[PDB]
This record gives structure tokens, sequence and C-alpha cells, in this order.
RNA sequence: CAGAUACCGUCGUAGUUCCGACCAUAAACGAUGCCGACCGGCGAUGCGGCGGCGUUAUUCCCAUGACCCGCCGGGCAGCUUCCGGGAAACCAAAGUCUUUGGGUUCCGGGGGGAGUAUGGUUGCAAAGCUGAAACUUAAAGGAAUUGACGGAAGGGCACCACC
RNA sequence: UUAAAGUUGCUGCAGUUAAAAAGCUCGUAGUUGGAUCU
């Protein structure tokens, strides 16, 4: 059945992107999906989005800028040490120059970059570029 | 002596188009070898990568011909690949050089790390894909030269890609596809959208729309 | 036409292995004799002379000389 | 596909080694019939005594006699 | 290499089809694959029409017609030329031939 | 239109449509076209929306006008209902027509005596002539079309939603396009009704040639 | 793009589609740079001014080059509301 | 079977296309025209080509020929084509229209047009072809 | 042909199963 | 027929049929695991639902049924398309794959030897499941392409084919 | 014996026709599991 809603969300937006669509309807939504999208949004890869609140689970409608090539998830969530991070990004990202690994950490959800700053490890969620 | 038969031709011979980038900007079809030739240069050199015989069969026997693969680079900006079939191998070669010259593409180069000096490698990692060969180029730190097989190393030398991490999987023996794929890869480097290019495009009068008067004169 | 338009030569080379016969057919181009170019053209060939440019008349003019 | 859970570990590792047997190479090395049937018993060289001299017919597309020894 | 997408037989979304014996052969073929042909003609043929028409004890008696459904196993057709092979592309057209002028 | 009272469509124009019946399209409806539809009546005829049509006309006008040399506008009609119309249009506007047979390789082959490199491409029907359209995919031509309620919009840039089927409908659309680019370029006038009668752009048919030559 | 010192090191700076924002390729010949003219709001005649669009070859095949041209025009007010 | 070679028809095409004003509908006229205008060997070639120049002219005066483009017949077909009846066929005192068309006009504030006549909608719905 | 050599194999097997019996 | 213990024919046992026990294999095929998400159109068809002029079951009122025009959800499919894939044939899935990670199960690792040997186990038996090795070998194979050929189908010609 | 081998594949391969998805469904352990609480 449906497990890992995050995965299904980002598949959907990545597809609506390759299709070159303007908006997306991604459902259901999560307090995780939301903070992920937000971290994505601060760097601009996406745009503003709006949460249709239904009495059950969310739907989220996302506005889109062509700036997103790939958006992905890594299942299972792996526990990523600080020391490991390098390896991870060097595997995942197109370049040292750009793109992000998003992890949840004790601090909050964030970018590999910002966590490097805060000196925290955590679990991997996904990545984008 | 060269007689231009196209709109783009006249503009070139009449020096109305300063650099090649005014062409690439508007992604015009380049139909005449002499455009490329006049524009550069002694800066062009070329390889015969491979000469392979192909055979067809008729009631009479096998009727043989030749495929030439020529790679024409200008070290540092541009590469081209061309393939030609002919009965006579000579004809085939210079033909393939015409064909290759016709297809020339600009190659983006990025930094590996802190950006210092002039771009020495691929901007981010790209994948050329041709007919079961998968070539993939990856950023490399300065000095590492090109790590790959001989064939894509030729192209990438001629592109002015100085250092690269090449992976290639597939049936990589077959030369046409190896070369055509790696060529794909260095094509897609100006189609890759990074955060650099995020500024909205200010447009420009197309050459055609700009020079149309001096065109009407000829 | 092939009679006056082309020149054929057949020969025998005599070697340890045997004799190799050979044939060389050469075709000449057309018009006035330069010691080559036999004058009379192919019965197929049709040459059209381009129209000599004629002045388009404006108003009738009479000129006495 | 492959099973990607966390607590999946052994199922992966276990399964791998079974398929590792289906590999002609590794099977030869780690079964040990190979070494048993090998006349050398795993040595580089062996010392031997000459029983007789023997001509051996070449295989088809080319004609020769190969000069061999029965040791 | 798969030749037809429909595999020659019309069976879709059911497992198995009741087999029928060929007209010509007697060879056994599933009812879906069988090349079927319907025949409506007149009992008596062209000339004997005009002939018999005179010998009636009835005025304006219209000849009865003979109705027969035929099945042809794939082989038998191609021999009888009820069906002939056609090109890779022109294969795909399932529109029945134009007997209607 | 710029919402402008000048460019806003006048009644006398409307009547021309309603007579020539450009607001009547086929029973099939392409999903790309659904934007221009209004509603389907009974008898399956879809009713094209005319304000929308008008605006598309004006749009394609601006697109044509933008071009400096008027000979860089190629105008193409494959079938017979377009032929005369296109020629006249070309004459009024000074653009280069191709009516009758298009020759594949016209745009992409520099050896041909037909060869031309037009900046823009105006086209009567997308369905009827794919050929010029797909060539315009190799050479970068922006493209205009007259699109019925059913047409593929593949490789058209700016489409005009009308009946392209019946003669009277095609004639009208062309003549109106012409009247427009001309009222735009500054030639002619926005006041005076154009000298040229739309009736000129129609398709003959031999029956009418016979009727009118044997009336004399 | 820019090295540390701030120079623009690049051959050329490619144009992105106006509709879908993809990069228009060095050799993509299905691409368009379309010119739409501007009238004088009093007269209805031609200015000498125009607003320009680009559309890559992707969107042209999808046919939705049209839709996008259109709503681009609306965003520029070259097409009336409704 | 008497059928003209590529030579015959190609030659008469270019000859006509350049010289259209000099040719006439008589055979020997254009025969002697082509003994001059072009350079041809033998006879049976000449005669045939001229015959086709002629034949092609008898087809030209009918209307447009597929092979040739002359500015003279472009101009005569600019005369022939240009026509117009005293009144337009687009002018009718009464033009008939369906209720819905009237609605669509009512959106554009044209529900005030005089020439209109609203005609009764057709009651049955069958626009479709009976499949089989 | 495959079907048949599967057959020849079962003939052979059966015969082996005779020629060694559990009394041997 | 050279031979035919084979195709063809006349016969005909077991079987084919029903009941009661066994057997567990089929090109058991969509040669395409199952649950799930998203990604183009287009008409059709089967089942339920919802709406809509207008016909019919005779003439008016409601039901109801038959056709008709749509809409919704499941189905069996089809056509179409530079969605994308693919070695290609082809696939709206065989798509969302070097831009590589939704969950999960079975399972393949050159061709032979071989689904054989042996042991274990199931059956009444025929066999089924489980299943090696020595040896041997540079290919075996998959799609497509030109040929050549066919005792395959269509056209075409020729008084060295006929009428 | 290691790399080459993305020819043991966690990263990272395959399974329509090349080697390959069980006849079919139930099913325990095993793996996996929707939203939601500063
Ligand atoms: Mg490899
Ligand atoms: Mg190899
Ligand atoms: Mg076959
Ligand atoms: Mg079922
Ligand atoms: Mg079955
Ligand atoms: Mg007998
Ligand atoms: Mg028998
Ligand atoms: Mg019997
Ligand atoms: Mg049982
Ligand atoms: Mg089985
Ligand atoms: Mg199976
Ligand atoms: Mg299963
Ligand atoms: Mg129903
Ligand atoms: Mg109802
Ligand atoms: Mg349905
Ligand atoms: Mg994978
Ligand atoms: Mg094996
Ligand atoms: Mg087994
Ligand atoms: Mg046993
Ligand atoms: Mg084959
Ligand atoms: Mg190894
Ligand atoms: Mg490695
Ligand atoms: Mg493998
Ligand atoms: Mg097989
Ligand atoms: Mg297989
Ligand atoms: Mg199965
Ligand atoms: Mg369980
Ligand atoms: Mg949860
Ligand atoms: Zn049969």
């Amino acid at each position: 059945v449906r497990m890992n809603v995050l995965a299904d969300a980002l598949k959907s937006i990545n597809n609506a992107e390759k299709r070159g669509k303007r908006q997306v309807l991604i459902r259901p939504c999560s307090k995780v999906i939301v903070r992920f999208l937000t971290v994505m949004m601060k760097h601009g890869y996406i745009g503003e989005f709006e949460i249709i609140d239904d009495h059950r689970a969310g739907k989220i409608v996302v506005n889109l800028t062509g700036r997103l090539n790939k958006c992905g998830v890594i299942s299972p969530r792996f526990d990523v040490q600080l020391k490991d991070l390098e390896k991870w990004q060097n595997n995942l990202l197109p370049s040292r120059q750009f793109g992000f690994i998003v992890l949840t950490t004790s601090a909050g959800i964030m970018d590999h970059e910002e966590a490097r700053r805060k000196h925290t490890g955590g679990k991997i969620l996904g990545f984008f570029f | 002596e060269w007689m231009p038969v196209t709109k783009l031709g006249r503009l070139v011979k009449d020096m109305k188009i300063k650099s090649l980038e005014e062409i690439y900007l508007f992604s015009l079809p380049i139909k005449e070898s002499e455009i490329i030739d006049f524009f550069l240069g002694a800066s062009l050199k070329d390889e015969v990568l491979k000469i392979m015989p192909v055979q067809k069969q008729t009631r009479a026997g096998q009727r043989t011909r030749f495929k030439a693969f020529v790679a024409i680079g200008d070290y540092n900006g541009h590469v081209g690949l061309g393939v030609k079939c002919s009965k006579e191998v000579a004809t085939a070669i210079r033909g393939a050089i015409i064909l290759a010259k016709l297809s020339i593409v600009p190659v983006r180069r990025g930094y590996w790390g802190n950006k210092i000096g002039k771009p020495h490698t691929v901007p981010c990692k790209v994948t050329g894909r041709c007919g079961s060969v998968l070539v993939r180029l990856i950023p490399a730190p300065r000095g590492t030269g090109i790590v790959s097989a001989p064939v894509p190393k030729k192209l990438l030398m001629m592109a002015g890609i100085d250092d690269c991490y090449t992976s290639a999987r597939g049936c990589t023996a077959t030369l046409g596809n190896f070369a055509k794929a790696t060529f794909d890869a260095i094509s897609k480097t100006y189609s890759y959208l990074t955060p650099d290019l995020w500024k909205e495009t200010v447009f420009t009068k197309s050459p055609y729309q700009e020079f149309t008067d001096h065109l009407v004169k000829t | 036409p092939v009679n006056y338009y082309v020149d054929t030569a057949v020969r025998h080379v005599l070697l340890r292995q045997g004799v190799l016969g050979i044939k060389v057919k050469i075709m000449l181009p057309w018009d006035p004799t330069g010691k080559i170019g036999p004058k009379k053209p192919l019965p197929d060939h049709v040459s059209i002379v381009e129209p000599k440019d004629e002045i388009l008349p404006t108003t009738p003019i009479s000129e006495q000389k | 596909g492959k099973c990607r859970g966390l607590r999946t570990a052994r199922k992966l590792r276990s399964h791998r080694r079974d398929q590792k047997w289906h590999d002609k190479q590794y099977k030869k090395a780690h079964l040990g019939t190979a070494l048993k049937a090998n006349p050398f018993g795993g040595a580089s060289h062996a010392k031997g005594i000459v029983l007789e001299k023997v001509g051996v017919e070449a295989k088809q597309p080319n004609s020769a006699i190969r000069k061999c020894v029965r040791v | 290499t798969k030749k037809r997408r429909n595999n020659g037989r019309a069976k879709k979304g059911r497992g198995h089809v009741q087999p029928i014996r060929c007209t010509n052969c007697a060879r056994c073929v599933p009812k879906d694959k069988a090349i079927k042909k319907f025949v409506i003609r007149n009992i008596v043929e062209a000339a004997a029409v005009r002939d018999i028409s005179e010998a009636s004890v009835f005025d304006a008696y219209v000849l009865p017609k003979l109705y027969v459904k035929l099945h042809y196993c794939v082989s038998c057709v191609i021999h009888s030329k009820v069906v002939r092979n056609r090109s890779r592309e022109a294969r795909k057209d399932r529109t029945p031939p134009p007997r209607f002028r | 239109s710029g919402a402008l009272d000048v460019l806003q469509m006048k009644e006398e124009d409307v009547l021309k449509f309603l007579a020539a019946g450009t607001h009547l399209g086929g029973t099939n409806l392409d999903f790309q076209m659904e934007q221009y539809i209004y509603k389907r009546k009974s008898d399956g005829i879809y009713i094209i929306n005319l304000k929308r049509t008008w605006e598309k006309l004006l749009l394609a006008a601006r697109a044509i006008v933008a071009i400096e040399n008027p000979a860089d506008v190629s105008v193409i009609s494959s079938r017979n209902t377009g032929q005369r119309a296109v020629l006249k249009f070309a004459a009024a506007t000074g653009a280069t027509p191709i009516a009758g047979r298009f020759t594949p390789g016209t745009f992409t082959n520099q050896i041909q005596a037909a060869f031309r490199e037009p900046r823009l491409l105006v086209v009567t029907d997308p369905r009827a002539d794919h050929q010029p359209l797909t060539e315009a995919s190799y050479v970068n031509l922006p493209t205009i079309a007259l699109c019925n309620t059913d047409s593929p919009l593949r490789y058209v840039d700016i489409a005009i939603p009308c009946n392209n089927k019946g003669a009277h409908s095609v004639g009208l659309m062309w003549w109106m396009l012409a009247r427009e680019v001309l009222r735009m370029r500054g030639t002619i006038s926005r006041e005076h009704p154009w000298e040229v009668m739309p009736d000129l752009y129609f398709y003959r048919d031999p029956e009418e040639i016979e009727k009118e030559e044997q009336a004399a | 793009m820019q090295n540390d010192a701030g120079e623009f090191v690049d051959l050329y700076v490619p144009r992105k589609c106006s509709a879908s924002n993809r990069i228009i390729g060095a050799k993509d010949h299905a691409s368009i740079q379309m010119n739409v003219a501007e009238v004088d709001k009093v007269t209805g005649r031609f200015n000498g001014q125009f607003k320009t669009y680009a559309i890559c070859g992707a969107i042209r095949r999808m046919g939705e080059s049209d839709d996008s041209i259109l709503r681009l025009a609306k965003a520029d007010g070259i097409v009336s509301k409704n | 079977g008497r059928v003209r070679t590529k030579t015959v028809k190609k030659a008469a095409r270019v000859i006509i296309e350049k010289y259209y004003t000099r040719l006439g509908n008589d055979f020997h006229t254009n025969k002697r025209v082509c003994e001059e205008i072009a350079i041809i060997p033998s006879k049976k070639l000449r005669n045939k080509i001229a015959g086709y120049v002629t034949h092609l002219m008898k087809r030209i005066q009918r209307g447009p020929v597929r092979g040739i483009s002359i500015k003279l017949q472009e101009e005569e077909r600019e005369r022939r084509d240009n026509y117009v009846p005293e009144v337009s066929a687009l002018d009718q005192e009464i033009i008939e229209v369906d209720p819905d068309t009237k609605e669509m006009l009512k959106l554009l504030d044209f529900g005030s047009l005089s020439n209109l006549q609203v005609t009764q909608p057709t009651v049955g719905m069958n626009f479709k072809t009976p499949r089989g | 042909r495959a079907k048949w050599r599967k057959k020849r194999m079962r003939r052979l097997k059966r015969k082996r199963r005779k020629m060694r019996q559990r009394s041997k």
C-alpha cells in the first residue's frame, strides 16, 4: 500500500516538472512534506505553495519554477554521521557547487550545508538540484 | 572561392556577425562549412578516429564501402563529430570533416571546487547516452587530466576539458556509439540548468531581424 | 556518338604468372578543337541561350538618321 | 526489486551468498572438487617421469602433429 | 519475435475457448482463432435460375437461398485463398475487404 | 486587442462572420482547442467563441507586423479553398505565397531553386498541410494557423480558431487578416471601410465560373 | 560563471524559454523567438516597439506553445481580459 | 508507343518558361522559333521539342500549368481571378441563427443586431453515424 | 527434438531403475 | 513408396462418458510477480450510478423498460502521439533509471554435460519435488538489414508463350 | 589472488522475445507500514 508519503509527493512533483507543468496537486501532505518543501523553497528551487486543509490529510498545491531538475527521496532513512556526509553528497549531488541533501536532525529539518554549520548529524530524507 | 547561399551566409561574409555566439544564442541551423571555417581558424584540428568497412550484399557479391569518423575540435571552445559513408575512403574522410564542421557545439566548463583561474572541467556531472552506451562525465580537481578510455579522451581533449572523471558502461566497443555518446554528454553541458543561469533573459534582436535591410540589398 | 566521343585501348602485359590484359576508356569533353574536344555535340544535349536583355518600351519614339 | 528496509540486513547478506554459488568461478574455487580432480593438487609445477612419446593430431581447421609426452 | 499483438486469436480477458472442428480439414481450432466466413447464396446457381424459373407451377416464385457458416483453420484458408498474407504494415488493418462497390 | 476601444470589434464585422459562418466548427473537438470553444449545440456542431477569434486575429496581426521585410512572411495553402485567398493576401501585404503543392525540403535544402528562409509562416490548415509545419520545426519559424474545432496544434505557435472548411469561411478570415495588418502598418484607415470587398478572396468552384460566364 | 575575482568566464549566456523556463539549446532548431508588436493606444497604428518571447522545442511538440504564448500575452496586457 | 523523353519535356519546359512571349500556337512557327532560341542537334529532337512547346501552350491558355511559371500568365491569372459581383454574398437582410449563437452574441453585447432571425432548434439528437 | 529426447531420457532412466534394483 | 512398421482409407483395444479415490504437471503465455503513486489525447464497449430535449411500449399523468446526448467509478480491450523508454521488435507501460533508493516475494550469472548421477523425500506406478560433479567447448543466443532461395501469395511481360 | 567485474550489483546489474516471474490463491515467522500532539 502507500508507505512513505514523502516519496510519493516528490515523485509527483518531479514528474509534473519534466512535463513542464505550472502547478501540482500533491496528496496527502505531512508536517514533514511541508518542512521539506519549505527548505526547498528558501533556495528558490520551487516557489510558493498553498495547503488545502481538508478535515483528513492535506492536499498541497505547489507553484513551480523550472529550476528543479531532480527532486528525490532516499528510502530507508539512513543515519548519517557527520564524517559520512561528504561521501553521501559526493555520491548524490551533481556538483560541489550546488544541490542539497536534506536531513532531519535533532535541530530541525535542513540542508547538509546548514547542518555542517550547526555541527549535527541526523537521518537522510532526500535531495534536490 | 566561397559563394554563400543562405541568409546566415551573407551576414557572415559581409562581417555583420562579430562572433559565433550570436549564432549559438539563437540556435540557428548552420548549413555551410565555410561559416565554421572562416570563423575559426587555424585553431581547428581533426582526428580520424576510425575507418570501418561496411558491406552490403548483392546477387553479385559483397559491395563494400567506408565509414569515417572524424572528430574536429578547437582546443578549448568547441567540438564536432562527423560520420560519412562513401565508396572511396578519401572522399569519405573530407566529407566527414565537412559534416563534423557543420556540427560544432559550445562546451561549458565549470570549476571543481573554489573558483580560481579559468574553468578547467565539466560544470556538473552529465550523461551522454547513445544506443546502449552510457557515457558519463564527472567534475575533477585540477591537474587530474582526463581519466577515461582513449576514444572519449580524444573528444574531451579537443574540447578543452582539461580534467575529467569518466565512467562508461555499456557495449563500449562499438565506436560510433562511444563517440556519439560522449559527444552527447559534452553537448548537454550548455543545456544543464544550474543556479548560475537563473537570471531572466534579456533578449536581443535576432541577426535576421536586425540586418534585414542589408539583406534586402543582397 | 561513342565513336567520336571516346577512346579505347586494350593491351597485354607479359609476366612470370601469365598475361594480364587491360582496357582503358577515356572520354573527351565538348566543343572547339584544341586538339581535343570533338566539335559536334551529343545528340541528347540541348543548350539554351539566355534571353538577351530587352529594353521595356515606354512611349513611342521616332528617330531620324 | 531488492528489499530495502533497514532491519532487512541478513536477508540481503544471506541471499547474496546463495547466488554467489551460482557463479561458475567462485564455485570452482570454494567447492573443492576442483582441487581434488586437479592433477597438480594446486601446485605451480609438478615433477614427473616420462612414460612414452606421443604424437597428437591438431584440431580441424589446421593440420599438424603436436609432440607430446605421457608423464 | 511477436508477430501479431492480438496473437491471431481474438481471445481477450478469458482463459480458454470452446474448440471447433474445421469445415475443410476437420482439424481442431478454438472458436476465436478460426477464420470464419458466412455464405448466403441461392440454392440453384446463375444459369439454372432462368431455366427453372420457367418450369414452376407458381408465378413469381422466388428461389430459396442457402445459408451456411464456415470455419477455416488457419492452414486451410491460406490454401483455399480465402485469406492471403499481407505486408508488415498493411497487416494491422482489420477493416474487412471492399465487396461493396 | 489591447482592450482598446479602437481595436475592439465592431458590429458590421460580426455580421460578416455570422454570414460566412466562421463560428460553426466540426463535431470533433481537440482538447487543445477547448479553450476557444463556447458551447456545443445539439446536432453536435461546436460553436466557436467570436471575441476569442477576434483577439487571435489581432494577435497574429501584431506578429506579422513586427517583421521588417514583408517578403519574409511566407503564406501557404495546400488545398483549393485557400489558393486564391492566399495569393490576394500576399499581393495586398507583400508576402511570399505558396499555393498548390508544397515541396518537402523547401526550407531545409539549399540546393533547391524553391529554397527560401521565411521568418514567419502563415498556414491555412494544420491537418491538410503538416509538411510546411514540420519543416518549420527544423528551421525555427514561428507559425500561424487557421484551426478548426478539430486540429492538432502540434508545432503551431499562434492559432486562429475558425471554420477552415467552407470556402466563405476561409475567404473571410484571410481577408480580415489582411485588412488588419494593413490597418496596422499605417496604410489604409480605421475610419473608411476598406475598398477591397471580402467577396474577392473567396473560392470559385467551376460551377460558378460557368454560371457567371454563361450569364454574360 | 564568475570566478572568485568576478569575471564572467563563459562563451555565451543562453536564453531560457519564456513559458517553461528550460534552457534553449545551442542546437535546438525547433526553438522560437517570437516578436509581437505594440500599437499606439490612441491610434491603433504601429509604434516601432515590441515585446519578445521565446519558446523551446519541447513545448512546440506538445502544442501548448500556443496556450503559453497566449497567457504570456495576457500577462503583458497585449490581450484583453476575456 | 509514342511518348516523350525527359529531354523533350524538360527542354520544352525551360524554353517556354524563358521565351513565353516569342512562342505562338502554330507548330512550324515555334519550330523555327526553337531553331534559333536554343541549340539542338539533329531534327527529330528539334521537331519533338517544338511540338511539346506548342502542346504546352494550348494547355497554358486553358489555365495554370504545373511545370512552368511566367509573369505574363501570372498577370493574366491576376485578371481572371480578380472578380466581384455587384453586391457581396455576405449581405443578407435576414441571416438565420441558432438560439445559442444568440447567447454567445449576447455575451459580446450584440444581442441588439437587427438582421438576425432566430430559427427553431432541431428536436431530435442524431448527429452520429450508425456503426457496423 | 526436445519433447522426444525427454522421452528417450525417461525410457533410459526407467531401464536403469530396473538394472539396478534395491535387491542390488 | 525404392522402403512406410508414416501422412491417405476400411476397421478397431485402452481411452473418450458418469460416480468414487489418486496423480500436480502444460507454449498452465500477456512467454510481462503483487500492492501503491504520478505521467497525453481519442472514440468505443460491459456493469452499476447521476443528469438531460426528443422519440417509442399508440394519442393525456406519473412510474418503469427500449433507443438518443452527456457525466462519474470500476472492468475487457482498442486507435493515436518525438510522455518517456528500449539492443531493437515494440511498450501509455516494458514510462517516472548513471538526474541511479515507494514496500515486498520468487528467481538468472557463457554454451554444453543436465534437470542426468547420487542421497533424501512424495506416489500404487507412470513419475513429481529437491539436485551436483568430472569432463568439454569459442562461441551458443536476441532483435533488426541487405542478399540468395521457397514444393508461399500477388502482379508483369515476350509469336524463341499461347490464342 | 586483487583490480578490471555495473560478469555477485548495499552503493549498483538483470528476469516480454537474449539466462531467467512460482499454474494459482490462502498463509505463520520475516521484512514493510497513512494522517495527526508547541
Ligand atoms: Mg563495463
Ligand atoms: Mg564485445
Ligand atoms: Mg517466425
Ligand atoms: Mg477477472
Ligand atoms: Mg490456457
Ligand atoms: Mg501397411
Ligand atoms: Mg490411421
Ligand atoms: Mg472408426
Ligand atoms: Mg491435491
Ligand atoms: Mg513448470
Ligand atoms: Mg513460466
Ligand atoms: Mg507471488
Ligand atoms: Mg449505463
Ligand atoms: Mg435516466
Ligand atoms: Mg469506461
Ligand atoms: Mg536500479
Ligand atoms: Mg550456465
Ligand atoms: Mg528442479
Ligand atoms: Mg532419485
Ligand atoms: Mg531472427
Ligand atoms: Mg574480481
Ligand atoms: Mg569499480
Ligand atoms: Mg549481466
Ligand atoms: Mg526461445
Ligand atoms: Mg527465455
Ligand atoms: Mg505468471
Ligand atoms: Mg506475517
Ligand atoms: Mg508515520
Ligand atoms: Zn482446416
